[PDB]
RNA sequence: CGACUCUUAGCGGUGGAUCACUCGGCUCGUGCGUCGAUGAAGAACGCAGCUAGCUGCGAGAAUUAAUGUGAAUUGCAGGUUGAUCAUCGACACUUCGAACGCACUUGCGGCCCCGGGUUCCUCCCGGGGCUACGCCUGUCUGAGCGUCGCU
RNA sequence: AGCCUUGAAGCCUAGGGCGCGGGCCCGGGUGGAGCCGCCGCAGGUGCAGAUCUUGGUGGUAGUAGCAAAUAUUCAAACGAGAACUUUGAAGGCCGAAGUGGAGAAGGGUUCCAUGUGAACAGCAGUUGAACAUGGGUCAGUCGGUCCUGAGAGAUGGGCGA
RNA sequence: GGCUAAAUACCGGCACGAGACCGAUAGUCAACAAGUACCGUAAGGGAAAGUUGAAAAGAACUUUGAAGAGAGAGUUCAAG
RNA sequence: CGCGACCUCAGAUCAGACGUGGCGACCCGCUGAAUUUAAGCAUAUUAGUCAGCGGAGGAAAAGAAACUAACCAGGAUUCCCUCAGUAACGGCGAGUGAACAGGGAAGAGCCCAGCGCCGAAUCCCCGCCCCGCGGCGGGGCGCGGGAAAUGUGGCGUACGGA
């Protein structure tokens, strides 16, 4: 029975959505054991960063996006062939590698 | 007698034949509602039964 | 304050853990300061009580300077039994009055192997502490 | 409070007839614990009204530039003279309000 | 194709679920067959099957089954990932490729309501509220 | 029932020994919480299941 | 010992009965 | 006559004590376990009879191989040492 | 005297079986002892026994048990109960040397292109 | 002032309401994340000096061995070369139970090896080890007017 | 720089009061261990009703009732206590399809002895099928065990996610 | 045709920690000999039940009654 | 008819192993409604839901495109914010309802069949010796027994390979 005036409104709760409440007081010990996990990875490769391989400069898709530019998947195969690394020697000393990307550009 | 439920005649016989050195005529036994079995070893006439009551000391 | 998160600082678990020990925790809770003298001369605080140990009573009725033998530590109610420490019941025999050991303080030892091997160690974890804080 | 704290008992109700009250009660038995009553709120045991959801809003955010106010403000309130004691600390003899010690 | 295991009719509801004989079964006739021999034989492991000849009152499958504690295959580190505890029963969880042809997931447009684990995984990740600490 | 069974007749001689009460020395201990035998099970009152 | 049930429910004033019958 | 004079018939009876599940839900004319099922290989355990389910659980019983799996898990299953000797 | 459990396990297995028989005709004097009606010290006596009997049956068991391992010690097959016993999915596992069997392609791999050490500068 | 009835107060009985105590629940978070034919979960039956229930254990039966602890348990009696406790890594774990020799009456078997019986001469008794279905590799014995080679 | 074993909370009060009112403060008794005033904050926050849920207690009320199947009387003993226990005598009933002697299903220590009158036997008991200590079931020949009936139920096979 | 840790989920289990929660008609059904007593043939249903005192110091002894029960006397600061 | 192989199929209390069953909070595969809403009710909704069945793990599943896009193109799977209560579905009524992309936690890639080269260069079991034996492995010695040419192992797999 609505009232004089508001907007008009569908709530989802039809379904048994008590059962399934995604409480999210896990959150701060979730920070805590991913802190924990990044420092126990940066105590395992001593010399190695932190964060990881490098990663690729890279233009985005669609068009809402492309002035954009990220950190991409891996490097080519041209861009290592032009380059002058095998890319079984690039992943063992710390080189994001991946086969689908192409050079267009 | 005071057995343990598991028993046969022959090993209660061949028991009170061991452990009491004696010939025995027949074993009679019954199964006590406490749960253990009462038997009644009948004895052979040569040896006193109330010999050897005394003799394993109970009177 | 408790800056170990394994450490029990609840009430309700506090008082489980104290009254369900088992019997060696039981010995360690029931302990009884030694004397100015004992103290000065072993260098130990405390010291859980024996069956043949001296005691003056400290606090409560039957305090006093009274050296009474122990009688008997019954761990069951956290108390000991003092010889010279009992009240006559109605009927006319005598019991022993419970005290409990932490008013209880030792003015001699009863010294076995095990005995001064825990007042060795004792001393030298105080003289390692005192070492520490030097 | 548990949602299975009452619901675990099951009941049904009597309806009309035998001089009760209407309320669901359990089925039978020989024991205390026949023909009492379990759901409802009013009932004995059961379950109470309302329980409280473990998904209640507890946590209520703030602004930052308020709690950066809300620091300045303590701050700077405690420089005055008056507000100091009129929160109840004795002060009397302490030779400088704004208390400042070297670095040792 | 599956018929209702019901009486007569007799389908007590809506006129939706009153159809019994034009029902088809969800999974496949060679995941049947699968998970058939892995029920008839919980020590082998299924790794897959094949068809050979189809009446038309039966078909006929050819099911591979492997031992996950012979020695050939345990040595062999190829195939010991069959003998690991992981893989107990795929015929049933529907591992093998009958199977998986089966559940229907893939990646793309074609594949939506199956993104995440499963297409289960997919209604639970969709039917749930995410009530945060500070909302 | 004469014609008892041996299973039947072990599962009535532990209810037997179960029916006897309690001593008198129970409750004279430290942390008795027990004043009678409150399992007293009478032959009329409580006709053992079955 | 056993606690006495709640009194069986006697299907008396009904419509079976012609003790007590009002207006029809 | 279905009460009282009715009652006093019963005196065969058709359930007795089972030898799985200990409880007397043992029919001898179907042969079969009321309770837990004792001809099919599986106990009868059902998401229905949820208060039924925690009468007859791991918690419940004995547990006189689980505590010691548990003992032994605690200290990581070792097998053959023997601790020093005096 | 007090029958320790130190003194039994270099004795003979035949003073072992007279002891242990030596106790269980006691035991059935104390039995009998307690049916008659004794004093108090049989009847604290019997549990001594008791404890005893154990005491000379665990030393056996161990004499028993301990030599028959050091004989199915060095042959391949070995009884069930010599076999070491923990739990089913752990005895189900793969062996030690299996779980390190590694194929020749992935030596080859792990040859030719270890993981390598290095840094990087700011 | 009588008896009975009504109101208030002091006190005494049915009653356990309020208050204060809480070896217990509820909720949240962390680590580990392990059952079983080498017999699981569960169930039955026994085990204490006096022991019904609970707890613990399995005919070695409120516990055995080893380590640490270092003068007790205790309701009552009884008796430092280690009592009692915790850890438990060694030993052991009755009967049903996937339960497994077939059925569930605790009945009836079969094979082999030991001791009474014998003087291997077959019964009888006692003890020990096997005997559930399906399936994987190999071995043995096989069947096929299935495919063949030789006489 | 609150109160408190030189007496906290709760409770009772034929006392002094205050506020329109929700209610509150002292005086007296009981009690023995925690409690409150102010500024903010949060709630499982205020009962007279629901044929309200639980527990307890009144009038009815010392009332209805202890009325199916012919019947008891006297003396003695135990005992503190006798109409109900025991014995002796008299008079009766069940009147051999029995109110007798024995079985099956079912009950499971109810069978027996000793002691008790705390609790039950809708009165009472010295009595009991109650309580507490103790005892009691002996088989080649009596039954199960062996066999099959109506049937149930495995193996092969088929069906079934 | 097939394999693969990681970030992800946990109202079962073991060891734990905390609470602007509940304070015995509340909180799990269960703070205690609780899935126990008891009911139903069966699947199943399923309770009520904490507070002597600091220490049993649990009232010796006299006296009426057979005893249940009292009256003196005694313990405890307090048997109110 | 006899002898000897191969191929199918038996019998074993044969030697060596395995599976059965429990818990089931999380995870996977099936089967799967009606209460309720639509102020009735029949498509819808509750809802791939409660219940039922089977299966393991400490996580499971998924996972390195027969992908998303149409841009100056991004590039395994999983989880969070947003896209979004939007496109869309629906007696277009009640109501149901994603995906891409971006920002992050994490980030690891690969192996066969086929095609082809290598004297089967391959694997299992039993006998002896040495080491270690409570996760039964490494090496040597056997005109020992088998599997396998109806194809075992090495190079090699979409990123090219020989
Ligand atoms: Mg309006
Ligand atoms: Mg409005
Ligand atoms: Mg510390
Ligand atoms: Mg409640
Ligand atoms: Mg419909
Ligand atoms: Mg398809
Ligand atoms: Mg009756
Ligand atoms: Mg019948
Ligand atoms: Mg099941
Ligand atoms: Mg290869
Ligand atoms: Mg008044
Ligand atoms: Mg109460
Ligand atoms: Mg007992
Ligand atoms: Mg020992
Ligand atoms: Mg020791
Ligand atoms: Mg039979
Ligand atoms: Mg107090
Ligand atoms: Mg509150
Ligand atoms: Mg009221
Ligand atoms: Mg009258
Ligand atoms: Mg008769
Ligand atoms: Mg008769
Ligand atoms: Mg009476
Ligand atoms: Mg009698
Ligand atoms: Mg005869
Ligand atoms: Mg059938
Ligand atoms: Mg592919
Ligand atoms: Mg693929
Ligand atoms: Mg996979
Ligand atoms: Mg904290
Ligand atoms: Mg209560
Ligand atoms: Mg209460
Ligand atoms: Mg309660
Ligand atoms: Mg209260
Ligand atoms: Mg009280
Ligand atoms: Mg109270
Ligand atoms: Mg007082
Ligand atoms: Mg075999
Ligand atoms: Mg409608
Ligand atoms: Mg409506
Ligand atoms: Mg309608
Ligand atoms: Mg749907
Ligand atoms: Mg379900
Ligand atoms: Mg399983
Ligand atoms: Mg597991
Ligand atoms: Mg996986
Ligand atoms: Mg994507
Ligand atoms: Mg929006
Ligand atoms: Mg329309
Ligand atoms: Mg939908
Ligand atoms: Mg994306
Ligand atoms: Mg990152
Ligand atoms: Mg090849
Ligand atoms: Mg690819
Ligand atoms: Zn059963």
């Amino acid at each position: 029975a609505p009232s004089r005036n508001g907007m008009i409104l569908k709530p989802h709760f039809h379904k048994d959505w008590q059962r399934r409440v995604a409480t999210w007081f896990n959150q701060p010990a979730r920070k805590i054991r991913r802190r924990k996990a990044r420092q126990a990875r940066a105590r395992r490769i001593a010399p190695r960063p932190a964060a990881g391989p490098i990663r690729p400069i890279v233009r985005c898709p669609t068009v809402r996006y492309h002035t954009k530019v990220r950190a991409g998947r891996g490097f080519s195969l041209e861009e290592l062939r032009v380059a002058g690394i095998h890319k079984k020697v690039a992943r063992t000393i710390g080189i994001s590698v991946d086969p689908r990307r192409r050079n267009k550009s | 007698f005071i057995v343990d439920v598991k028993a046969n005649k022959h090993q209660i016989k061949q028991a009170v034949k061991k452990l009491y050195d004696i010939d025995v005529a027949k074993v009679n036994t019954l199964i006590r509602p406490d749960g253990e079995k009462k038997a009644y070893v009948r004895l052979a006439p040569d040896y006193d039964a109330l010999d050897v009551a005394n003799k394993i000391g109970i009177i | 304050m408790k800056f170990n998160p394994f450490v029990t600082s609840d009430r309700s678990k506090n008082r489980k853990r104290h009254f369900n020990a088992p019997s060696h925790i039981r010995r360690k809770i029931m302990s009884s300061p030694l004397s100015k003298e004992l103290r000065q001369k072993y260098n130990v605080r405390s010291m859980p009580i024996r069956k043949d140990d001296e005691v003056q009573v400290v606090r409560g009725h039957y305090k006093g300077q009274q050296i009474g033998k122990v009688v008997q530590v019954y761990r069951k109610k956290y108390v000991i039994y003092i010889e010279r420490v009992q009240r006559e019941k109605a009927n006319g025999t005598t019991v022993h009055v419970g005290i409990h050991p932490s008013k209880v303080v030792i003015t001699r030892l009863k010294l076995d192997k095990d005995r001064k091997k825990i007042l060795e160690r004792k001393a030298k974890s105080r003289q390692v502490g005192k070492e520490k804080g030097k | 409070v548990s949602e299975l704290a009452g619901h675990q008992t099951s009941a049904e109700s009597w309806g009309t007839g035998r001089a009760v009250a209407r309320i669901p009660r359990v089925r039978g038995g020989g024991t205390h614990r026949s023909g009492q009553g379990a759901f409802g709120n009013m009932c004995r045991g059961g379950r109470m009204f309302a329980p409280t959801k473990t998904w209640r809003r507890w946590h209520r955010r703030v602004n930052t530039t308020q709690k950066r106010y809300a620091i300045c403000s303590a701050l700077a309130a405690s420089a005055l003279p008056a507000l100091v004691m009129s929160k109840g600390h004795r002060i009397e003899e302490v030779p400088e309000l704004p208390l400042v010690v070297e670095d040792k | 194709g599956r018929k209702r295991p019901v009486p007569k009719g007799a389908t007590y509801g809506k006129p939706v679920h009153h159809g019994v004989n034009q029902l088809k079964f969800a999974r496949s006739l060679q995941s049947v067959a699968e998970e058939r021999a892995g029920r008839h034989c919980g020590a082998l492991r299924v790794l897959n099957s094949y068809w050979v000849g189809e009446d038309s009152t039966y078909k006929f499958f050819e099911v591979i089954l492997i031992d996950p504690f012979h020695k050939a295959i345990r040595r062999n580190p190829d195939t010991q990932w069959i003998t690991k505890p992981v893989h107990k029963h795929r015929e049933m969880r529907g591992l093998t490729s009958a199977g998986r042809k089966s559940r229907g997931l893939g990646k793309g447009h074609k594949f939506h309501h199956t993104i995440g684990g499963s297409r289960r995984a997919a209604w639970r990740r969709r039917n749930t509220l995410q009530l945060h600490r500070y909302r | 029932s004469s014609h008892k069974t041996f299973r039947i007749k072990r599962f009535l001689a532990k209810k037997q020994k179960q029916n006897r009460p309690i001593p008198q020395w129970i409750w004279m201990k430290t942390g008795n919480k027990i004043r009678y035998n409150s399992k007293r099970r009478h032959w009329r009152r409580t006709k053992l299941g079955l | 010992d056993p606690v006495p049930y709640q009194p069986p429910f006697l299907c008396q004033w009904g419509r079976h009965q012609p003790a007590w019958k009002p207006l029809m | 006559t279905k009460g009282t004079s009715s009652f006093g018939k019963r005196r065969n009876k058709t359930h007795t004590l089972c030898r799985r599940c200990g409880s007397k839900a043992y029919h001898l004319q179907k042969s079969t376990c009321g309770k837990c099922g004792y001809p099919a290989k599986r106990k009868r355990k059902y998401n229905w009879s949820a208060k039924a389910k925690r009468r007859n659980t791991t918690g419940t019983g004995r547990m006189r191989h689980l505590k010691i799996v548990y003992r032994r898990f605690r200290h990581g299953f070792r097998e053959g040492t023997t601790p020093k000797p005096k | 005297a007090k029958i320790k459990a130190r003194d039994l396990r270099g004795k003979k297995k035949e003073e072992l079986l007279k002891q242990l028989d030596d106790l269980k005709v006691e035991l059935s004097q104390l039995r009998v002892a307690k049916v008659t009606g004794g004093a108090a010290s049989k009847l604290s006596k019997i549990r001594v026994v008791r404890k005893s009997i154990a005491r000379v049956l665990t030393v056996i068991n161990q004499t028993q048990k301990e030599n028959l391992r050091k004989f199915y010690k060095g042959k391949k097959y070995k009884p069930l109960d010599l076999r070491p016993k923990k739990t089913r999915a752990m005895r189900r596992r793969l062996n030690k040397h299996e779980e390190s069997l590694k194929t020749k392609k992935q030596q080859r791999k792990e040859r030719l292109y270890p993981l390598r050490k290095y840094a990087v500068k700011a």
